[PDB]
């Protein structure tokens, strides 16, 4: 929601190669930047299932 | 009195292309694999049985591959076209079945049709549906008739198996070691084992080194162990020359130092030197008979042939220890080319052996304890094993054969669909065995042995320069023969048995050794008669035309090569200063009385190998024929490959220019085929108005490139204008680009899958989320249809969904979360088609073909078919372009300064020929080492009233005054490249970061930022800008604020130190996030960095 | 709502609903394209 | 794919003279005399008509229809 | 089979015999067009078997 | 210099990716090595008991 006015009309829109949350009423952002994994590590990481990781 | 010349001689080239040539190699190899080799592999493992419960067996009778089909239907096969396999993202394979007989309960049961696997079918093969079809039937199957084929289609992608190049097996190689010692090596490889044994002279004596021995042993001990015990016989076998005995003296002395004088003592010594895998004597004898020199066969423990072989090897080493006659590895006469056929044969053999082993294990596990219910193999004939093996080996490209210990990578590559020339050139590629292991520069160089076999100029510019090559226009790869009649003719031609005489005859100057695929065939005298008779018998037809025979007078060895993979080239036989081919034969060939096979049978044209042509004399032209001539070159321009054939007048240009031109033509933009509209690929570049070149080579007519051009002819004027073409740049006309010149189309693919999971739930597409305020879909869901799928014909903008995909989160009511396929793109795209298909897994595959129409602008890279790559510097209007007396304004203005440094006279010749052609309505030829001369085009120009040098009177368009110097106008065939400024333009905001290290990503498609490498840091250090470097590498990249405790020096969190359980000494500190990651990793490695903080003052 | 599609060889207008096996009458081809939209689209001659 | 309407260099209408040119190919006229009779004095239109490849019918052979 | 953008580009290159002096320049925007500064040409061709 | 305890690093060095497309995940090699080490410790304890 909006921290100042309290408007809950926050919309997800893609910027110029940037993701953030912004309200359409006052144009104020509440959370900018997103953390995503790289494919350089994706091929190195190994898979783990629930059954094998529970016993 | 000039020698008469056959003008129509070049007509021998197309006829050959009717039976062989560019793409026929892989097709014939795959046909031989699926028709002959597979049956031999099945016969080699026809019977498989288990040790337990004897009298049980599984006998294979005959294996069939059938026609390609698809298992989409429920337990029903259906003929499927390769285009349908491309669309449905499936494989184009045929069911491999086999008929067998087995024993269930000692009652023999026979099966006549039992499928066991699926073999991917190469296109245009014998069993492929595309062969034997007319262009109309190709249109009915949505396949281009001009498509070269020969590539596999797996999971919807087109993979091509490159021709592998390796060293010839079973051959002695004399080479220098790291310390300068000139030793020998032999890699004996049979159908079962491969072993490389070496011999060195490190201490004046010859030591033999093998992987199965603990320490290298003297050669004289091995001689004594192999039957021959007298030292005199050993010396006679080595050689009778004084220097030979002087060199072999130390070996005899070292042997006499020990007490080894009999075969038993030598065998005991070897067994003592034998590594673990009298018993030692038997193991030594077995290693000497089977493991060492596998290619040399012993009848019944008779090492006479092996003794002669090692004696000849020692003699060659002694002769090489003097004059530095060291053999070279880059000599292509000792190279072998493995096609896809041999690789697929080895892979199928390995897979069949694994399947038989698995079946035997299952039998041993099931039969002895299950029940009175008799076990049968049919209930365990796994059909997915071979299929999955083939699919993975073709798709991933990594081949791991444990039975042969072969670990190869990059065998299969994605077929490049940039243009027709791109695929046609990638189909005839050849990779090296080195694969960039070291910058040797030896094999990367251009060896003279590549004459007529591989294209000299065609090579990828970059790190792979010299390791990836292309075959010539007229070349052929030989196959394996039976080798029976060769041995029979050699024995009948007077070749005495090597076992009948001692090795002393090997030291005679007139006695020449005859070999056979590395095996000592025997000795002979007057080898000239032998070679002449063998060549005459091969020409007569009693011996296969691919069997090569060569003679080395330095080593005095007659090599007879009959193994496959050797490169051969056709040559016209010349006898007594006159070629056998006359004008009458060429007239009969043109009229259809005879074909190339008739030329082969009538002793007119014969195939020559590199080793064979090493001893023969070839003439380039008829006027070059002298008394000592044996063959005549068919056509010189056949030296170039497929890509290099596109170069008009390549003999007038520089070699780096030709290399760059081939590299850019492999990336040239143009039409792909007649089915380019129904084809849906991940990236396709098409030209709006493609035009065939005015100066076309004969190779272009041979490869039918004129039917599918990849460029346009524009009136280029070579001059300097406005200074916007300083370095390689070019100026384009605004009106030309406005009237359709250079207009291009980019087709991209967007694929989505709706698959069913383990639970009884499926991915479903929701309808467009209509806005209740306006009763219309939202801007994001505007292009969606009623079914939630975007409809063709509309325009797609950035941040717009194409398929409103929603997937369940469970795998009680299902909970669906939205994962729509959004369109990432700077510019708008138009939907041409939306294909919806259904696989056997009930997964709906939706493919949208987005289209973008792009106009040439500043930044687009253009080529001029001469390696003169350029970028559009300025787009001036039509009025600003200069005009001639006729009123023609140029479309492209190129810098003349690029001509002196590169010496591209071929471009000027092509321009003049094209101008003459467009004046007289003709197509001039830019054939290599020939073509239309300058005098002819000059006469054509002077006849039509134009200047005989291309330069015309031109008035400046800007000032309206005539120029002091004439401008060189003419039509040039310019081709646009795929390198666009729109796709290469990139800008990076703050954006996302990586989870491990909080830094921007790498690639542009991943929204990545630029990397200030080590060299950039070095430059910034040299400049001395400390604050700029700090802002770039710390503030703007991975800035973070950590909490460090001033007592223990460890890292805290939220102003608290868990180590000391206090927070009074904890202070904040700015730091790169990578540095904190390094500190944490070091603390994980027990290397604890203790930070002692202090005030900044 | 009647959703229409076009097969790959007979090119006949076939009406199928959601969660149906992609097929076509009087044939067995399994390539189903979507018809062009009826909405107005503006193009520039540049 | 198809014959362009305008010439790249000058801009003379040339799309209307394509099929007629094909007729001149169906007749006994060569390339040069046909391009002369069509009224193409400058060599740019001659190159436009001569170097053009007719690929529209090859694509229509693969059209849905 | 011809692309929509290529079709529009080909149609744009087609000259019109209309007298330009009797018309005026279209103002900025106004995609609807007025009687003075625009002309409409309808092209509807349906190909079928003979 | 002789280790008796192993310092397993935080999750910042060992990123975990939730691959919802299949029935699995993505964990780095350090997690697998630590899992194998703990498994070996448990096996040694079981053999001692
Ligand atoms: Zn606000
Ligand atoms: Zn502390
Ligand atoms: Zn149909
Ligand atoms: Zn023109």
């Amino acid at each position: 929601r909006c921290p100042d006015c309290g408007s809950t009309e926050l919309v997800e829109d893609s910027h110029y190669s940037q993701s953030q949350l912004v309200c359409s009423d006052c144009g104020c952002v509440v959370t900018e930047g997103v953390l995503t994994t790289t494919f350089s590590d994706e091929g190195n990481l190994r898979e783990v299932t629930y059954s094998r990781s529970t016993g | 009195a000039p020698i008469p010349t056959v003008e129509e001689k070049w007509r021998l080239l197309p006829a050959f292309l009717k039976v062989k040539g560019l793409v026929k190699q892989h097709i014939d190899s795959f046909n031989y694999f699926i028709n002959v080799e597979i049956k031999k592999i099945m016969k080699a493992n026809e019977k498989v049985t288990s040790d337990a419960d004897p009298m049980w067996y599984l006998k294979y009778l005959n294996i069939y591959v059938g026609l390609p089909d698809v298992e989409e239907s429920f337990n029903v096969t259906r003929p499927v076209s390769p285009h349908e396999c491309r669309l449905r993202d499936m494989t184009y394979s045929a069911p491999i079945t086999v008929d067998i007989e087995y024993t269930r309960g000692s009652q023999r049961i026979i099966r006549n049709a039992l499928p066991i696997g699926r073999m991917p079918i190469m296109l245009r093969s014998s069993n492929c549906v595309l062969t034997g079809k007319t262009p109309a039937e190709f249109a009915k199957l949505n396949e281009c008739p001009l498509d070269p084929g020969g590539y596999f289609i797996v999971k919807g992608v087109e993979k091509v198996i490159l021709i592998q190049e390796q060293l010839s097996k079973n051959r002695i190689i004399v080479e220098a070691d790291r310390k300068g010692a000139v030793g020998a090596s032999v890699t004996s490889s049979t159908h079962e084992k491969k072993s490389r044994t070496n011999m060195a002279v490190k201490q004046g004596r010859f030591y033999l080194r093998h992987n199965t021995l603990s320490e290298d042993i003297p050669i004289v001990i091995i001689f004594k162990a192999m039957g021959v015990e007298s030292d005199q016989e050993i010396v006679q076998m080595i050689g009778t020359e004084e220097h030979v005995m002087a060199a072999f003296g130390p070996s005899l002395e070292e042997c006499q130092k020990a007490q080894i004088f009999t075969q038993m003592q030598a065998l005991k010594y070897i067994g003592n030197k034998v590594r673990r895998q009298k018993t030692k004597i038997e193991e030594a004898r077995e290693l000497l008979a089977s493991t060492i020199l596998t290619h040399v066969p012993v009848k019944e423990f008779n090492f006479r042939a092996k003794c002669i072989y090692t004696a000849v090897m020692v003699r060659r080493v002694i002769l090489a220890q003097g004059d530095n006659k060291v053999d070279d590895r880059d000599y292509y006469g000792n190279k072998r080319l493995e096609l896809a056929g041999q690789l697929l044969s080895l892979l199928f053999e390995d897979l069949f052996k694994k399947f038989n082993s698995e079946m035997k294990k299952i039998a041993d596990q099931v039969i002895p304890k299950q029940r009175a219910a008799q076990f049968d193999v049919v209930k365990h004939m796994r059909q997915d094993q071979i299929t999955n093996g083939m699919v993975n080996a073709i798709s991933t490209g990594n081949w791991s054969l444990k039975r042969f210990k072969m670990d190869r990578q990059g065998v299969t590559q994605v077929l490049s669909r940039l243009s027709y020339i791109s695929a046609l050139g990638m189909m005839t590629r050849i990779s090296s065995q080195f694969e960039k292991t070291r910058k040797v520069s030896g094999p990367r160089s251009l060896q003279p042995s590549q004459w007529g076999m591989l294209c000299p100029s065609d090579t990828p510019e970059g790190e792979a320069c010299g390791l990836v090559k292309n075959l010539a226009l007229m070349t052929h790869i030989t196959t394996d023969m039976e080798d029976g009649p060769i041995v029979k003719l050699a024995s009948n031609l007077g070749v005495e048995d090597v076992n009948l005489l001692c090795g002393e005859e090997l030291s005679y100057p007139n006695v020449f050794l005859v070999f056979l695929n590395g095996n000592i065939l025997g000795v002979i005298r007057d080898h000239k008669k032998l070679v002449n008779t063998f060549r005459l018998m091969r020409r007569a037809g009693y011996i296969n035309e691919f069997v090569s025979i060569s003679t080395n007078l330095t080593d005095r060895c007659v090599y007879i090569s009959s193994d496959g993979g050797r490169l051969c080239r056709p040559y016209i036989i010349v006898k007594k200063q006159k070629p056998a081919v006359t004008n009458k034969h060429m007239e009969e060939l043109a009229q259809g009385y005879r074909n190339f096979e008739d030329f082969l049978h009538e002793s007119l044209v014969e195939y020559l190998d590199v080793n064979e042509e090493n001893d023969c004399n070839i003439a380039l032209y008829e006027h070059t024929i002298n008394k000592d001539t044996t063959h005549l070159e068919i056509e010189p321009f056949t030296l170039l490959g497929v890509c290099a054939g596109l170069i008009p007048y390549p003999h007038h240009n520089q070699s780096p220019r030709n290399t760059y031109q081939c590299a850019m033509g492999k990336q040239a933009m143009g039409t792909i085929g007649y089915n380019q509209r129904n084809r849906i690929d991940t990236l396709m570049y098409l030209l709006a108005y493609p035009q065939k070149p005015m100066v076309k080579t004969k190779t272009i007519e041979l490869i039918e490139f004129e039917k599918l051009p990849a460029g346009q002819n524009a009136t280029v004027a070579v001059m300097s204008y406005s200074g916007y073409d300083i370095e390689d740049a070019l100026v384009l006309n605004k009106a030309s680009l406005d009237r359709g010149f250079g207009r291009c189309l980019v087709y991209k693919n967007a694929k989505c899958t709706l698959k069913r999971y383990t639970n009884q739930t499926f991915d479903k597409v929701m309808g467009p989320m209509l806005d209740a305020a306006t009763r219309k879909p939202i801007w994001r869901h505007e292009i969606l249809d009623a079914d939630g799928i975007c409809s063709p014909g509309e325009k797609v903008e950035n941040k717009q969904v194409l398929v409103n995909k929603s997937m369940p989160t469970v795998t009680q009511q299902p909970q669906y979360k939205d994962v729509p396929i959004t369109y990432k793109g700077a510019t708008d795209s138009y939907i041409e088609k939306v294909m919806i298909s259904s696989n056997a897994e009930d997964a709906f595959l939706i493919k949208m073909l987005l289209r973008q129409t792009r106009r040439p602008e500043i930044g687009d890279k253009f080529s001029s078919r001469h390696g003169q790559k350029g970028v559009c510097g300025l787009i001036v209007p039509q009025e600003d372009m200069p005009f001639c007396d006729s009123g023609i304004c140029p479309d492209i203005i190129m810098n003349p300064h690029g001509f002196p440094s590169r010496m591209t006279v071929g471009k000027l010749i092509e321009l003049l020929a094209g101008k003459a052609g467009v004046l007289d309505g003709r197509f001039h030829y830019g054939t290599a080492f020939g073509g239309s001369k300058v005098k002819d085009v000059c006469e054509d120009l002077v006849r039509h009233g134009y200047n005989y040098l291309g330069k015309d009177y031109v008035t400046s368009g800007i000032t309206g005054e005539p120029l002091e110097a004439y401008i060189y106008f003419g039509p040039v065939y310019y081709q646009k490249l795929k390198h666009m400024v729109l796709d290469k333009m990139h800008a990076r905001a703050r954006g996302p970061r990586a989870v491990l290290t909080r830094q921007p990503t790498e690639g542009r498609s991943r929204d990545g930022g630029l990397r200030l490498g080590e060299m950039e840091r070095d430059c910034l250090i040299g400049y001395g800008a400390s604050m700029l470097l700090l802002e770039r590498l710390m503030i703007s990249s991975d800035a973070f604020e950590v909490d460090v405790c001033g007592q223990c020096g460890l890292l805290g969190y939220s102003g608290w130190c868990h180590y000391c359980k206090s927070s009074c000494h904890v202070s904040s500190l700015r730091i790169p996030y990578a540095c904190k990651l390094l500190f944490q990793e070091l603390q994980s490695m027990n290397i604890i960095p203790r930070l002692k903080l202090s005030k900044y003052n | 709502q009647p959703m229409i599609y076009i097969c790959g060889e007979c090119h006949t207008e076939n009406e199928i609903k959601s969660r149906d096996p992609i097929r076509c009458r009087e044939c067995g081809y399994r390539i189903m394209y979507k018809k062009r939209t009826k909405r107005l689209v503006v193009f520039d001659a540049r | 794919m198809i014959i362009p309407v305008r010439c790249f260099t000058c801009g003379k209408i040339v799309g209307n003279k394509w099929e007629a040119y094909l007729g001149l190919l169906q007749a006994e006229y060569t390339e040069g005399d046909a391009l002369d009779a069509l009224g193409l004095k400058r060599y740019c239109c001659r190159r436009m008509l001569l170097a053009h490849v007719d690929l529209i019918e090859k694509l229509l052979n693969y059209a849905p229809l | 089979i011809v692309q929509d953008e290529i079709l529009a580009h080909r149609l744009g290159l087609i000259p019109i015999h209309a007298d330009p002096r009797l018309f005026e320049y279209r103002n900025q925007g106004d995609e609807e067009g007025t009687e003075i500064d625009t002309l409409q040409f309808r092209l509807q061709v349906r190909c079928t078997r003979n | 210099l002789i280790l008796t305890r192993l310092l397993v690093p935080p999750l910042c060095i060992r990123p975990s990716v939730v691959s919802d497309l299949k029935s699995g995940t993505n964990e780095d090699d350090l997690t697998m090595k630590l899992t194998e080490i703990i498994f070996l410790n448990d096996v040694i304890k079981k053999h001692r008991i």
